[PDB]
């Protein structure tokens, strides 16, 4: 039971190349590093507010 | 999703710049009050007329995984080929990550850290000078034995302990690719704690600091071969690589040099390097 | 059986490699996850937070004290007088060197993005003033008069009830990435601050007051080519 | 509307603080404190939750801000150990869990200037003045009395290194802002409110041994005023526990 | 709403002036400046329009207001003749046309008094 | 043909590995299975069985005899007198060290679960008494009076026709696992026993009698991190 | 004829990763250790009774 | 496990070979392509352009 | 399509010759005007009667890829087994491609060049003569460390720098197949520039030429082993192979010999070799 | 997910032999050299004209 996934490739002038991975061990610890996952969320640090602040309005009014 | 499933990924790209024009509005997008503890969300289009730009840049070497996952040297240990009468015929290392400066500084940027680890170990040998230093010797095997907390401890190079009936060991012959193991997560908490502010005793005493939580056993190293007619010194360099990392609560980077590996003691240093004047080209 | 040959690159340990390897404890039971508030998962989340810059930096005396952070403003100063100046080049310029953004940067050799400097006036509540915040692109040296500065990209901050105005310094560069290390080929121009009018105060009030400057990375920013820092070293193992 | 966003009323228990100048309220890391779930329980015994009796605003001691003063810190939950029934429950129980509303109060007239950083640092492990020495309890906390920073590097035996600019823990003070913080800049607001949730690596812990976080108040711009315009301006720190629950009941004691 | 009518932000080119105390903005004779039409053209050659490069806030010199001082005047477009690329285009071209946003800045504390007339007189001989 | 390269970790014997390997006798005929009553398939099945604790343990004399197992009770003892006390910490506390549960534990570095101590009264059939069985959680030291003990988790066992009452000691811990080895960071509190009333006897009957204490692991229990024991050693091969 | 089975992985906050195994030898002895199988039954040791004992009722009555 | 033998030509570097090999920086972000006028993709395109011959060549 | 997808190909063949006959037309297909800057498109059938021929020749060793993609030696560096007191116990090389003559000439045929690269490195060791040159020594491991621009630099064979917490390193034991890495594209521009006509300073000064753009870090080389009772000299030969190449703007080949590796300086040479007479058999 | 493609083979007297390739790495950089692609276009160099020139007609007329 192989898994297929897309390789990192840059942009091009105005695509998809796959690679194959199979796990050979019984413990999830033995698996390769998870280097693909670029999700983020600055929210928790950059705006830890209770009341929402609208950018265009004055901060204190 | 799961951070131990490495074939599952995600994709996102850096934000684009939308074109803007001149305004003479009643809204101020660049006035804010720092006091709030709120970081301004100003973007270039708010104070200049910008063109339309498309960015295809992607943050991809600033992911926590990619940042931490490179094999750092944590310690090297030395031991000669000897007999039972020698007290350098084997050696041991109490596992810690605070000995080296570089890796320590990286880890200490997060308060709580949860990861699996790949341990690779490069053992190098050298001939000691002697009268009989042109003696012939065949290849040397080395044994690395992990002793978990509260297990038997070797008192000599040769005693029952080395039988290893349930202790993980690696036998590695020279002239082969470096020995490598993967270790799962192993704390009794829910994450490793790089900082502990507290005491080991409920009466507010004993040991202050991180020391109290760390306890990970020790690595005992020896030569398997019987001694040749001259000593050979071996030095094992231990490499650690944190993979599948998850990190919570970011901290300021270290500024002052470290002094000890059992406490956070420091002596105060200047904030930043001096410059010539407050106006400088 | 199956045959099979080696290729160059066999039996060599590479630091940045990524392969599977056997476990040392079969079927270990990992401790179940819990929550824990506040989770980073990308260093840029840190870089986007406001650190305070130590602009004042003229001598060792003030550099080993709180003085470093507060830029001194004074009443009855002629209009068009430079408050301060320094060339922009984070992670190699002393002013931004050891701030949060700076520290993150020094693990990389290439940066790109836009920077936003938030100027907060921490004077009296009865004092007033207007300052011209200028950013001149490179290729003509730093401005020497208010007029020179005026020609560049600038915001005129009128101090009032809202304490702070942010100068968003836009990315204008030939190349898609600049070096973090100082290099003659890539420069990022000069950020200067000038009195647009003057600081005026009422009768019984202090003549001198102070402003402070926050710095952070905008929402489009990125770094490439991971490398070791130069701000820490040892000569032996710690004990 | 008739609302203004400069007036705020926080009522918790039988204690209400009002303030007529403030700038919002920082909820630490976006998460509001709440009780432990049944997916994260470890203890088997039934928790007690004293609700209204142990949640309410405890006004701790107030120190005077002066022109030369360098800063102050307090360590939580350790500081609250003599505060009413919170103290008692903490004394008779092995395990405790709670979040906290930190509300720092200060005020001045229009002809004063000065700006203080108010920051809640989780897990602040601190150095030692003698770098071969080891700090002991009495120089880490004085209970509900503020521990002072110093602006002179030298200090007594078992002194904690507390030179302002390195925050007493070897990091540049200017970066402390990464943790939940506000600023009381005299001219705009006159209070800070940080709702700090419980952050630890383990679901509940012993309240004596572990110190969850340190409240640091550091004056970045010194207090100044012109002659004959009052000389005494105190800073009062008021804190309220939220969602406090305790497991493991046994006789009172430390050891 | 959250708006106040005392705060205003004018962004033009790469130059933004903010002000937190003002009273509205006077649009001269009700008409907003705009480009010449093809019904009012006289010149036959194709105009250049430098847009962003020549539209932006040029801060001219600032004089000190004192108790005895009697007043000041400046003459436009003559005043702008050394201001950047505006100056250059004006120097290399026989004909020019443009409108202008005049923004006078001054400030004081509550314990000052005084009142200045700010007026734009067309064709002051 | 097919090419192919080695990676770090080639040609190294790891003790805890798990790979296929060729047989030494092709097509060997294994002897057919039969039944055999009593099959373990998990060590916890053993840990759940009741062993008897040697609480009495004061001197070598009684420790090398049957005396070790029997705790002496006596008639006409004032109420609120401590029968015995010891801190709970199996696999490092002498009392439970060499019992069935203890022995299993010493092959592991981490335990978790709840323990149940079954107190059986082996006195006369005409004697009566009531005992308070207390378990105090840690963080305040061992109780010093019946009152101190009372505040902790306790069962009052009234002796009668049913010989034995079991004190189920519940898991109350910060962490999901404690160390088997003694460590200051994790302690498990103090189990003490007290006279709730007194032992009363009739006319012609012995004044002194004995109780005995069974210990076992409850139905939720687990162990992690397999390691060598310290209770056996040799200096040479046996012959 | 490959076999697919699930790897050991811990719990998660409120999954399945497979691995592949193929046998290469003709004798069942050569197969990998059977480390996954957590079935148990304390019954035989903990209650070797003839008459069922109900927990809530007295043992002897 | 899987067995497997080497053949002649193992562990030898050949200049004109062509095999895959691990990257030295995982997940590096390459700079996006742009145009650039004038692209060769085959040397014959160069050979088809007219050069001028130095026929006269009788002396230094 | 994509030049990093190597299994996707294309096919084309060399043009055929179509049969022609005698003419006495009013069209001239072999008269043209060179001045135009237009190369004539005459084909043999325009000035001879040709037969019909089918060509199945295919241009296939003149593709840019096939031309450039062969591993060239760029530099070799030498270093002895020493102590900290020696200043030849380690060595380093500033990365450049201008040291060798052959590969340089090939690259310089294109103004702009964009490629990924396979770096292979062959390290060979030799015994130095000494009194104790029949001393026994075990196998030697070597460490190659890449230091990106503006990173820490080793000052000795043994110092903190060698810990390599985020610097790529290869540890290679002798008697194994040569170490090999692949490197992605790494410029800050959109192609490597083999020629830069311009100055480093806006005042028309400083450094002239290509030097200004090149900056690629350095390779530090050392022995990992502790010294034996006699020195061993090692010489590492570095091989580079450009794969996935795309090339823009062809330039004339080099004619004059190179002199320096920091500039294009040359001294004038004869156009071509002399021949006996203007009429020669 | 294997890829199949045709090998280089010469002409024959009056065919197709495939090979198999699978990628094993996560970065497109690690892939084998793209040696098959014979596309070309002399046009840009050999005739960089604005007005089309017909071969059979005089160049200047
Ligand atoms: C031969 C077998 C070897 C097994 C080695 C087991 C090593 C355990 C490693 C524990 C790493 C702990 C990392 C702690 C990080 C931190 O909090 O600073
Ligand atoms: C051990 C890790 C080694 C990593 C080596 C990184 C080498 C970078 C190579 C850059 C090649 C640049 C080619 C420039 C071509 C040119 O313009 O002349």
């Amino acid at each position: 039971g192989a898994q297929v996934s897309t390789q990192k490739t840059g942009a091009h002038e105005t695509s998809i190349i796959h690679y194959t991975n199979i796990n050979y061990y019984k413990d999830a610890a033995s698996n390769s590093a998870n280097r693909q996952d670029f999700t983020q969320d600055p929210g928790k640090f950059t705006e830890p507010m209770k009341d929402v602040m609208i950018k265009t309005l004055p901060a204190l009014n | 999703g799961d951070v131990q499933n490495a074939v599952e990924g995600a994709m996102v790209r850096v934000a684009d710049t939308v074109q803007t024009s001149a305004t003479n509005s009643e809204r101020v997008p660049n006035l804010t009050a720092v006091e709030t503890g709120h970081t301004s969300q100003a973007v270039p289009g708010d104070t200049m007329q910008t063109r339309h730009v498309i960015n295809n840049h992607v943050r991809s070497e600033s992911t926590i995984e990619n940042f931490l996952a490179r094999s750092a040297c944590v310690f090297y240990l030395e031991y000669k080929t000897g007999t039972k009468e020698d007290s350098n015929s084997f050696n041991n290392w109490v596992i810690t990550t605070r000995r080296v400066a570089q890796l320590r500084r990286k880890l200490e940027m997060f308060t709580y850290l949860r990861f699996d680890m790949e341990i690779t170990v490069v053992i190098t040998s050298s001939q000691d000078q002697s009268t009989s230093q042109n003696q012939n010797a065949p290849v040397l095997t080395h044994q690395i034995m992990y002793v978990p907390p509260g297990g038997p401890i070797p008192v000599s190079v040769d005693d029952y302990s080395w039988q290893t009936s349930t202790n993980p060991s690696i036998f590695w012959t020279e002239g082969n690719a470096p020995a490598r193991m993967s270790i799962p997560f192993i704390s009794i908490g829910n994450a490793y704690s790089n900082f502990y502010d507290g005491w080991s005793h409920f009466s507010q005493a004993g040991v202050y600091g991180f020391t109290t939580l760390n306890n990970m056993g020790q690595l005992f190293f020896r030569h398997v071969n019987k001694p040749n007619p001259a000593a050979i010194t071996s030095v094992a360099r231990i490499y650690f690589k944190p993979k599948h990392v998850r990190a919570w609560v970011p901290r300021p980077p270290r500024l002052c040099p470290y002094i000890n590996s059992t406490n956070v003691n420091f002596e105060p240093k200047p904030v930043t390097e001096v410059r010539t004047n407050i106006i400088t080209t | 059986g199956l045959p099979t040959m080696n290729t160059p690159g066999s039996n060599q340990f590479l630091t940045s490699d990524d392969f599977q390897s056997p476990s040392a404890m079969p079927q270990f039971d990992v401790t179940p996850e819990m929550h824990i508030p506040g989770e980073v998962r990308n260093l840029m989340e840190i870089a986007e937070v406001d650190s305070v810059m130590p602009i004042n930096n003229d001598s060792a005396a003030k550099v080993s004290s709180m003085e470093a952070y507060r830029v001194e403003l004074s009443t009855n100063t002629n209009a068009g007088t430079q408050v301060f100046g320094f060339q922009l080049n984070p992670g190699a310029e002393s002013v931004m060197n050891r701030t949060l953004m700076g520290e993150i940067l020094n693990y990389y050799a290439h940066w790109s993005g836009s920077i936003k400097i938030t100027f907060v006036f921490c004077g009296s509540a009865m004092t007033t003033g207007k300052f011209l915040l200028s950013y001149a692109p490179p290729g003509a040296g730093a401005p020497k008069t208010r007029k020179d500065a005026m020609l560049g990209t600038h915001v005129v901050w009128d101090v009032g009830l809202q304490s702070s105005c942010v100068l968003c310094i836009p990315w204008i560069s030939q190349t898609h990435y600049r070096f973090v290390e100082k290099d003659p080929y890539t420069n990022a121009g000069f950020v200067t601050c000038w009195y647009q009018t003057s600081v005026v105060s009422p009768a019984s009030n202090q003549p001198k007051c102070y402003m402070m400057c926050m710095v952070s990375a905008c929402n489009d920013f990125s770094v490439r080519m991971l490398r070791d820092t130069k701000f820490i070293e040892q000569t032996s193992f710690y004990q | 509307c008739g609302y203004s966003d400069r007036v705020r009323s926080i009522t918790l228990g039988n204690s209400t603080i009002t303030t007529q100048e403030c700038a919002n309220v920082v909820v630490g890391y976006g998460e509001w404190p709440e009780y432990l779930s049944d997916n994260e329980a470890t203890a088997e015994d039934q928790p007690t939750q004293p609700d209204v009796a142990t949640c309410r605003f405890y006004t701790l001691d107030s120190v005077q801000w002066e022109n030369g003063s360098p800063g102050w810190w307090w360590k939580f939950p350790d500081a609250l150990r003599d505060m009413g029934l919170f103290g008692q429950n903490m004394y008779y129980h092995y395990l405790g869990r709670a979040g906290y509303t930190i509300h720092v109060q200060c005020n001045a007239s229009k002809f004063h200037q000065g700006c203080i950083l108010v920051v809640c640092v989780p897990e602040a492990e601190m150095g030692s003045a003698q770098t071969s020495g080891v700090v002991n309890y009495e120089h880490i906390s004085k209970g509900e009395i503020a521990s002072r920073f110093t602006t002179t590097t030298t200090a007594e035996d078992h002194g904690v290194q507390a030179a302002v600019w390195n925050a007493g823990m070897g990091v540049g003070v200017g970066n402390l802002t990464i943790f939940p913080h506000q600023w009381i800049n005299l001219r705009t607001n006159n209070s800070a409110t940080i709702v700090m949730p419980y952050v630890n690596s383990v679901p509940m812990d012993n309240m004596y041994r572990h110190h969850n976080f340190t409240l640091m108040i550091i004056p970045f711009v010194p207090l100044d005023f012109s002659a004959g315009a009052s000389t005494y301006v105190p800073i009062t720190v008021t804190v309220a526990p939220m969602c406090a629950e305790y497991n493991g009941l046994r006789l009172a004691g430390h050891q």
